[PDB]
């Protein structure tokens, strides 16, 4: 423990960045 | 630190749930 801020910080983009290829599937299969 | 395992784990959950739909989304996709 030290920088949890920082390790947290990546957690939480990094789940960003699912999210929208979670979209995109849906999208590709949905739409396209 | 107080709080590590329970906002990683909020992390750890939303991340490995997030992949574990997309993982059988794309594999889905590919098929159609």
């Amino acid at each position: 423990c030290g920088g949890v801020q920082a390790e947290e910080q990546k957690l939480i983009s990094e789940e960003d960045l699912l999210r929208k290829r979670r979209e995109q599937l849906k999208h590709k299969l949905e739409q396209l | 630190c107080g709080g590590m395992r329970r906002k990683n784990d909020t992390h750890q959950q939303d991340i490995d749930d997030l992949k574990r739909q997309n993982a059988l989304l794309e594999q889905q996709v590919r098929a159609l």
